[PDB]
């Protein structure tokens, strides 16, 4: 059927540019209107641009005229957005709509637009303090930018687990995990959380110790 | 540009229950007014257009109306896949716009938290600085107050919570509550509480340690 893949997010500075990509297949390129639309961490949507099915007409709102362009190549079957002058509030996801997005919208391809350095997790055990089922914690620490990935014991804890969505602490990020096990078998098995930080080509285990 | 606002923001609901959220524009669209839903981690989806045609393939139970400035999203009998995110949008003038969303959440019955506190692993305590951590868990409502004290002794400065979605499989939330002090301040102290609070005037759900041991 009708494929629309966007590319080429990832984590840009304040004031570069990046330019995005929605492949398009599965129907008639050329002979309809594309769109951008984005969603902000905060879960609001907002209308990006707007062009027409020839590509020699353009939409856009006041939030992003005279920084975005949207073109199209007609004869890679590609739709674009150019950003530059990138501001933080363009942080969000971006997804390519065919027409009025009524049908087909692509699965975004996500922006991040910050000055903060890219950074490794600190990844700090959480022992139940000195004194049926017993809960272990992972604190991560001062990482960016997102994502990490959290698992127990490589996965084999999946269920009784709790990450929590990342908070700001400085200019980067802090998350917990939690994991719920039977008393009968932690600390006699071990427990140990796995922090994989791609963008820092990190991946860390922290075996869950008793407090001395 | 035309405004669009969302009530309510969020709402629980029961399996079968009649669900009417509505949409309100800041001038008459002319019904060119548009629902879209989204789950977690996937993209919106068109679910009716032009104020009350459904798109096709789109089940039965929904239906939209209203007219001008007012209109409003109906489920006759609410479905758990219909959880999530709900927006609409005008089309009647370019940009278009969408409203803020209501959050469609899964009602279920009163659960209090399994309360869990961790005092500051001795590997950040080394580095200069000092999490306490508390874990709220499986809990429901989502609305819940957490209260540290130390020392008995009330401390609201230095605390960052975070919440999860509600939980697919037993409809309850959890989240965490940290209390960030420098390694010097944590050992100023002996006692830290974290206390749970649903409703007003209840006991509380507490765990406490003395670093002391
Ligand atoms: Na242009
Ligand atoms: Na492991
Ligand atoms: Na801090
Ligand atoms: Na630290």
């Amino acid at each position: 059927e009708v494929q629309l893949e966007e590319s080429g997010g990832g984590l840009v500075k304040p004031g570069g540019s990046l330019k995005l990509s929605c492949a398009a297949s599965g129907f008639a390129f050329s002979i309809y209107d594309m769109s951008w639309v984005r969603q902000t961490p905060e879960k609001r949507l907002e209308w990006v641009a707007y062009i027409s099915s020839g590509g020699g007409t353009t939409y856009y709102p006041d939030t992003v005229k005279g920084r975005f362009t949207i073109s199209r190549d007609n004869a890679k079957n590609t739709l674009y957005l150019q950003m530059s002058s990138l501001k933080s509030e363009d942080t969000a996801i971006y997804y390519c709509a065919r027409h009025a997005g009524v049908h087909y919208w692509g699965q975004g391809t996500t922006l991040t637009v910050s000055s903060a350095k890219t950074t490794p997790p600190s990844v700090y055990p959480l022992a139940p303090g000195s004194a049926s089922m017993v809960t272990l914690g992972c604190l991560v620490k001062g990482y960016f930018p997102e994502p990490v990935t959290v698992t127990w014991n490589s996965g084999s804890l999946s269920s009784g687990v709790h990450t929590f969505p990342a908070v700001l602490q400085s200019d980067l990020y802090t998350l917990s995990s939690s994991v719920t096990v039977p008393s009968s078998t932690w600390p006699s098995e071990t427990v140990t959380c796995n922090v994989a930080h791609p963008a820092s080509s990190t991946k860390v285990d922290k075996k869950i110790v008793p407090r001395d | 540009d035309i405004v669009m606002t969302q009530s309510p923001s969020s709402m629980y609901a029961s399996l079968g229950e009649r669900v009417t959220i509505t949409c309100k524009a800041s001038q008459d669209i002319n019904s060119y007014l548009s629902w879209f839903q989204q789950k977690p981690g996937k993209s919106p989806k068109n679910l009716i257009y032009r104020a009350n045609r459904l798109v096709d393939g789109v089940p039965s139970r929904f239906s939209g109306s209203g007219s001008g400035q007012d209109y409003s999203l109906t489920i006759s009998s609410l479905e758990y896949e219909d959880m999530g995110i709900y927006y609409c949008l005008q089309y009647d003038e370019f940009p278009w716009t969408f409203g803020g969303g209501t959050k469609l959440e899964s009602k279920r019955a009163d659960a209090a938290p399994t309360v869990s506190i961790f005092p500051p692993s001795s590997e950040q305590l080394t580095s200069g600085g000092a999490s306490v951590v508390c874990f709220l868990n499986n809990f429901y409502p989502k609305d819940i107050n957490v209260k540290w004290k130390i020392d008995g002794s009330e401390r609201q400065n230095g605390v960052l919570n975070s919440w999860t979605d509600q939980d697919s499989k037993d409809s309850t939330y959890s989240m965490s509550s940290t209390l960030t002090l420098t390694k010097d301040e944590y050992e100023r102290h002996n006692s830290y509480t974290c206390e749970a609070t649903h409703k007003t005037s209840t006991s509380p759900i507490v765990k406490s340690f003395n670093r002391n041991e």
